[PDB]
């Protein structure tokens, strides 16, 4: 699963990133939303224009959320249930979408701290997208 | 599959500054690293025993070099992508038995590993372009079964 | 792509012999119960709040034997899905917006419909045959992209 | 997660199947080499012959571990590590391949017990299914 020496990595990035989590998180969504368009689908009540705002604070929760699971990173689950509800069941969101998202995330983690993303952080960074994936999408399996 | 023409230029300035050899080592060392599982194909290169001997292996970082400078068969020709893979399908299907979810996984990497060779240069605009390049050399290869 | 004569046999020969509304109907409902992130495209169906529900809605079984007709389509035409299936291609992705993973999917839950209704008569060189089929037929709704 | 209803689900019908345990087991393999010839490369040193002595010997065994778990369906994932060293590390089995072999054994589920197999007791085995093939492929995650 995610083993110690993971759990650190992700921690360390983290921790290098923080400071950004706004700008990260809604650069990821945008960019989520122009290399993904039918990404938009989901969010048909957003300003969906370059800049706007609602994506600028809904790009604050996402990363936040993140900043989140990894402090209690040893109970992903448990910490981030209370948003499967919503997206597996509410939203009923597509599973390949996280893999998306996640891959915009790692895209805005590259261009801004590119040495750190070394490739065995990528992998402990994907690991965790996988488990956040696999929550959110949850009361399915 | 069309190309608007902002995008074959983003395709084309990009491509145009990119060390085919400082990308390809990376892409392929995050492959075999970050989906160790693509190690088995990969094995006749010798020691994949843990991520240092990856990086630090000789054949991964000069087929690296092989395969970007293969992306560059198709920025060469934008409109020919089905023919220029036609070869290197065969060879990924019938030969060496590749599942094609892996060129999706490869094509990913590649557009992480562009991300951090430039930076703000890497625009979203640009990386819209890039991921539908890599989309398609991916149909290319997959050719070759449906 | 290329069909063995066996292998167009071996659809036609079992096609013949479908159910296409009970399987199209029951294809539908193990798509949306086995995977509920499908529902959110059916909410003009009204309820689907259960399987058993899921299960008896009219429309469902009413669409069922909708899309099963079609795969009547592509076995009718085997040398040519690719372009029967143009307009259904343009429905499913510029309108619809459906992830192409859910076309395999879908055929996936085919198979084990057929599976179910045949048993032994669906033999494992009956069942690959049908794979094929149903993969060719979703690369030819995901055509329109890449 | 597995739901109660779930671990019920399955256990009924690995019940069902029980001591077809065996034959079972072959035939989900036959299916899974002809329908998917790809997957014949992992078994470079059997005989693949519709009927083999390896193939019902091996067959076996898949069906057994799948029965065993069946049997800790509370925790799969220690009834099992045992052979995730296995194909994750010594074989690097392709998590693909876990769904491919996952859909030949609904589909041998299907041809005998097809009164078993209904559309939610479908979804629990395919959620049982997913486990395992995570667990086989755990070395990964
Ligand atoms: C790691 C992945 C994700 C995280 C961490 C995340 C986080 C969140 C959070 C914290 C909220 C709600 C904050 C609140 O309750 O207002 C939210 C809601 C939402 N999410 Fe996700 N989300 C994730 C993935 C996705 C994906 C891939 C999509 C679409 C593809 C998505 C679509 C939505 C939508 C439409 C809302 C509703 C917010 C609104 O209507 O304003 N989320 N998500
Ligand atoms: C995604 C885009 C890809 C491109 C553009 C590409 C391109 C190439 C080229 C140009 C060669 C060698 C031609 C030669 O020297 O014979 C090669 C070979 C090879 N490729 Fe790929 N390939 C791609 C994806 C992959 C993938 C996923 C794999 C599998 C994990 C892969 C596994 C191999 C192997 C095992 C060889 C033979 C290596 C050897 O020569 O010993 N290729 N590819
Ligand atoms: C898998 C291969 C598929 C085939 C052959 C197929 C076929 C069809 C056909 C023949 C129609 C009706 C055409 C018309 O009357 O205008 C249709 C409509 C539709 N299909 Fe698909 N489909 C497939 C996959 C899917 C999947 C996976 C979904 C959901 C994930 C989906 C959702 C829909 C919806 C939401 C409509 C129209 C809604 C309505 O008009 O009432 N299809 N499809
Ligand atoms: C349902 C998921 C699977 C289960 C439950 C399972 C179970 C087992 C067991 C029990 C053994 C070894 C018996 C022993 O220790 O001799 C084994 C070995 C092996 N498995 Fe799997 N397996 C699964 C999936 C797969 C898949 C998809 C493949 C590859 C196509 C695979 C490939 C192999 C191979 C090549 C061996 C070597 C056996 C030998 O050479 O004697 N497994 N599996």
């Amino acid at each position: 699963v995610l083993s110690a020496a993971d759990k650190n990595n992700v921690k360390g990035i983290f921790t290098k990133i923080a400071g950004h989590a706004e700008e990260y998180g809604a650069e990821t969504l945008e960019r989520m939303f122009i290399t993904y368009p039918p990404t938009k689908t989901y969010f048909p009540h957003f300003d969906l224009s370059h800049g706007s705002a609602q994506i600028k604070g809904h790009g604050k929760k996402v990363v936040a959320a993140l900043i989140e699971a990894a402090n209690h990173i040893d109970d992903i689950a448990g910490t981030l249930s209370k948003l499967s509800d919503l997206h597996a069941h509410k939203l009923r969101v597509d599973p390949v979408n996280f893999k998306l998202l996640g891959q915009c995330f790692l895209v805005v983690v590259a261009i801004h701290h590119p040495a750190a993303l070394t490739p065995e952080v990528h992998a402990s960074l994907d690991k965790f997208l996988c488990a956040v994936g696999t929550v959110l999408t949850a009361k399915y399996r | 599959v069309h190309w608007s023409a902002e995008e074959k230029q983003l395709i084309t300035g990009l491509w145009g500054k990119v060390n085919v050899a400082d990308c390809g080592a990376e892409a392929l060392a995050r492959l075999l690293i970050v989906y160790p599982w693509t190690q088995r194909f990969f094995a006749s290169f010798g020691n994949l025993s843990s991520p240092t001997a990856i990086l630090g292996n000789p054949m991964v970082r000069a087929h690296g070099k092989k395969v970007l400078t293969s992306f560059g068969d198709a920025v060469k020709n934008l409109d020919n992508i089905k023919n220029t893979f036609s070869q290197l399908s065969e060879l990924h299907c019938d030969k060496l038995h590749v599942d094609p979810e892996n060129f999706r996984l490869l094509g990913d990497i590649l557009i992480i590993v562009l991300a951090a060779h430039f930076s703000k240069d890497f625009t979203p605009e640009c990386q819209a372009a890039w991921q539908k390049l890599v989309r398609v050399v991916a149909h290319a290869l997959a050719r070759k079964y449906h």
